């Protein structure tokens, strides 16, 4: 929420804290980074649209910062001067050696490690449109927005750390609350996502 | 995971012991707060009492010619006061008293005369005529050290006239006249009764020969006892304990019932059949270890009758000018000891003060209307024989009072366990610590009856051979909370607690913890 | 995390410890090698191209400099004088010594323990360039990756190696600790592989 | 004022754990008589705090022994006050349960 | 979970001790009521008697 009714929600759920809110704040900070690390994206994490330019005989393109991982019904976009454009396809770096030396408009690429390489090579600078996922230490809006959404997640994470440290038993009782709230988000995310679709073969 | 300890067994005083095999409720370090049957208590808090000597005040001492009389004499160089009604000074002796006199002087009581005594001036005592003066028939050769009282026997002292100082004694009297000093006094005339003794021994007899219903008994370094059952030289000389011997003159035995004695080794109770140290492996060693005294005399000792308890005043080290700023709590009702820390102070007595306005009254009015006979005030504490204390600094004395404030400011109070008894905790409802696994600090929770708050400062050591070291925790008022939250491991676990407070009431506590590793360093 | 909030966040996890500092830090490198030894590895460790100089008359090549394994999907790649190439294929040392006493461009590669082989000798100078995992210390990235990604695998798995030096029940604790966060990060590998590539049957 | 409530050890008498905040359950008393006396029930809520009273009606011995009533503090406090004949008192049982502990 | 407290172990009119601390059937506050081998009693109640001044 507005980062002190957590704090103080904290504060009282452990035992009626008084002073420990620095260490409340040092590690509350901690938590949300772990969540980031860990294999689930929830929706709000989404970044906006983004674009990026690249030179001329240049086939290396670097990751994006803050990168994760890439939209799945989501693909990287090649737009001309001219406002047409095309989607690129993705194909593992050995499949797409083949194209070495054939010029023309770009087609494909991989994910390599950090960089990003496109087999067909232009001869002039070219712009890509582009979108993924991406920390909420890096996107461009105004509030961070694992507050707003999936606070108990925060409250339990945080707390169940905290009291993990100090070596008493109720660590496994806070653990096991969070695991729980990350289950029912993780439906939540799909309750989204398939939300109203329609389907049909072909 | 956690241990309970509460401070209601009464233990005492207790610095000398091994600190951390110390029992629940036991003190490492105290600062003038006194352990009672609830609990520890502050005993501080003085009251401005109405006395004023506008001299020097070495020497205070309280008694009465009559019922409903106080009166207090304050003796300096040249120099001896009154203190009653509202005017003083002018009893001292006709010449100037004696040549620089301080803190040298002796008071005794017999029957109703008062009696002073000084090294450096012969004794002089009060009469009629409100001026101090000399014995009648003793002769002008004579200089004094101290004197002694005993039944219908003044004058039990033991030093001559003159460069004999050593060693003496004289019966100066012979059966007295209650109220006066017997007409004559003659030793090696046969008129009646009265000689020279001896005494052989190594040491000086210093001071008065003490008391007890019985007889009364002293020491010049081994005790001495005396009864005048006999009749043919009345007095038997004969001697108790060889070993014992006293440090100072103003190290006095109490007047209690029983005898409490300070010595040069240890402290030792008796009443002349049957000896032991009030505290041998207690409160012997920091007593004299505290400092080397350097100044042994000037340590002196009273009597508080309304509460079971009795005061040495004990120099510090810190202390520079030779005073005390410190003193010794015992008491003798229950067998706990505690200890103080007060501001500079020369000299302490007991007595009584009376004090109020009289001769400005509004109305001239005749004498068919009660004066009340100099109605209210401390009536009830006429029985009170409160303490009033000779503060350095200041020129008005004051009495104790319970509200911890000195005048306007207040007086500071510090508890402090350097190490707790705490891990497992084994059949038996009382713990035993384990020194092999470290442990963890969860909480800390204090059982308080007052409602002022009170600072705590948490203290950590690596190793037993290692030594403290300290840490402060913001304070909590307990009207809204009872616990405090911190994070800590070290090897024994330490926590100190000050108070600047009008009343501590600490009761019991708990702490919670856990075994998490072992001795490292 | 800045290789110091680490160590912060052991001694406040671990009890509040205080003058360890040098142990812990000789752990948290004892650790980041153990766990780079592993028979898992995550995706921040392949290198960039690197390539090699092979003289002529030679068919051993030297394995890369702490070397771990090839990518799955990359493949030694020859460069002409014209810039172009070819991909060799790799076969059983046995099967390829078929070859031997032959002439030509180099087909063949094989493994061996520490040394390539190429049997078809290349009697000039030549160079081929890899794509392989390569341990974190040899990588240029000016910082250690590790440290950013999964901070919390390592902060758990290090506590645990000086509890178990401190013989506490609570090893255990954080061991499986540990493997959470593995097996999570198993995952993030396995799911940004597949991320939006689309199969056919050919 | 306050009783000595709370854990029972090996020992037949009590100790009294103060942590440990609780809930009252009921009383009955023990008496020979049969006049009626009435019953006042006080409540703190920390050692460090005062006490405060509350009154609950009194009962006839002759019919019943127990009285209900539902209330939580720091101490437990009952105060009893009597306008009869003859007051005989014996002994008395009370019910309770640890739900949670000491705040304030 | 239940205390059951008893009145004949014979302690007196205790007010000054610990009041918490104090043994089964202690008095912290008393009126006019006698502490009795049985029990609490009450120990009042007055005849008129002949006498006139």
């Amino acid at each position: 929420m507005d980062k002190a009714t957590l704090v103080k929600t904290i504060a009282y759920r452990m035992g009626n804290v008084k002073g420990q809110d620095t260490a409340i704040d040092f590690e509350l900070a901690l938590s949300i980074e772990r969540l980031e690390g860990q294999e689930f994206v929830p929706w709000f994490l989404l970044s906006e649209n983004n674009f990026f330019e690249g030179t001329a005989q240049e086939n290396r393109i670097p990751v994006p910062r803050g990168f994760i991982r890439e939209y799945e019904e989501g693909s990287l976009y090649l737009r001309r001067v001219a406002g047409t454009g095309k989607c690129l396809i993705k194909k593992s770096q050995d499949q797409l050696l083949k194209y070495e030396g054939m010029t023309g408009e770009p087609s494909h690429y991989s994910l390599t490690n950090q960089y990003f390489r496109i087999y067909p090579v232009p001869q002039e600078d070219f712009k890509v449109e582009l979108l993924f996922y991406r920390k909420s230490s890096t996107l461009n809006v105004e509030d961070n927005p694992w507050y707003e959404y999936a606070a108990e997640l925060l409250v339990a994470e945080t707390i169940w750390a905290m009291l993990s440290a100090r070596r008493d038993k109720m660590a496994d009782y806070w653990k096991s609350v969070a695991a729980d709230q990350m289950r029912r988000l993780t439906i939540l995310d799909a309750e989204r996502r398939l939300a109203n679709q329609e389907i049909f073969m072909g | 995971m956690e241990v309970t300890h509460k401070q209601f067994d009464l233990s005492g005083f207790l610095p000398d012991q091994a600190p951390d095999t110390l029992k629940s409720g036991a003190i490492s370090r105290g600062f003038n707060v006194k352990p009672t049957i609830l609990g520890w208590e502050k005993s501080g808090g003085f009251r401005e009492t109405n006395t004023a000597p506008t001299n020097e005040k070495d020497f205070i001492f309280f008694w009465s010619p009559a019922i409903g009389d106080n009166r207090w004499f304050s003796g300096g160089d040249k120099t001896v006061q009154q203190v009653e009604g509202n005017v003083v000074s002018d009893v001292s002796r006709t010449g100037g008293y004696t040549a620089a006199a301080a803190a040298r002087w002796n008071a005794v009581n017999f029957n109703g005369v008062l009696l002073m005594n000084n090294e450096l001036d012969s004794p002089q005592y009060l009469a009629a005529s409100g001026k101090l003066e000399d014995f009648p028939n003793l002769p002008s050769n004579v200089r004094f050290r101290t004197v002694a009282v005993y039944k219908n026997f003044i004058l039990g002292l033991g030093v001559n006239f003159g460069s004999g100082f050593l060693d003496d004694e004289i019966y100066w009297s012979h059966q007295a006249d209650p109220g006066t000093m017997p007409p004559n006094w003659d030793y090696a005339n046969a008129a009646s009764d009265s000689g020279r003794t001896p005494l052989p021994s190594e040491g000086y007899c210093v001071t008065s020969e003490e008391l007890g219903s019985m007889n009364i008994v002293y020491k010049s370094d081994s005790i001495w006892t005396m009864q005048l059952i006999g009749g043919q030289w009345i007095f038997r000389f004969e001697n108790k304990f060889p070993g014992q011997g006293i440090l100072n003159k103003k190290s006095v035995v109490s007047f209690e019932g029983k005898h409490f004695v300070v010595t040069q080794k240890d402290i030792i109770v008796h009443d002349g059949y049957q000896v032991r140290s009030v505290a041998d492996k207690r409160v012997r060693n920091f007593f004299f270890t505290d400092m080397n005294s350097d100044y042994f005399e000037r340590v002196f000792v009273v009597k508080d009758p309304r509460v079971a308890e009795v005061y040495v005043f004990y120099p510090s080290k810190n202390s520079v000018d030779g005073l005390c700023d410190r003193a010794l709590v015992w008491n003798w009702r229950d067998d706990v000891w505690s200890l103080l820390n007060l501001r500079p102070l020369k000299h302490a007595a007991y007595g009584y003060e009376i004090t109020g306005v009289s001769i400005t009254w509004d109305n001239f009015v005749g004498g068919w209307e009660s004066t009340g006979l100099w109605q209210a005030d401390e009536d009830v504490a006429k029985y009170a024989p409160v303490l009033h204390y000779s503060f350095r600094d200041v020129p008005k004395l004051l009495a104790p009072t319970p509200q911890a404030l000195f005048i306007d400011e207040e007086i500071e109070a510090v508890w402090e366990r350097e190490d707790i008894v705490i891990g497992s905790i084994s059949r038996d409802g009382v713990p035993y610590q384990d020194y092999e696994r470290n442990k963890s600090v969860s909480s800390i929770s204090f059982d308080v009856d007052t409602t002022e708050p009170f600072d705590v400062y948490i203290g950590y050591k690596g190793s037993l051979e290692d030594s403290v070291e300290w840490e402060f925790a913001g304070t909590v008022n307990p009207m809204e909370d009872k616990r405090l939250f911190c994070l800590l491991t070290a090897g024994l676990f330490s926590m100190r607690i000050i108070s600047k407070a009008q009343t501590f009431i600490l009761r019991s506590y708990k702490i919670t913890y856990e075994f998490a590793g072992e001795m490292w360093a």
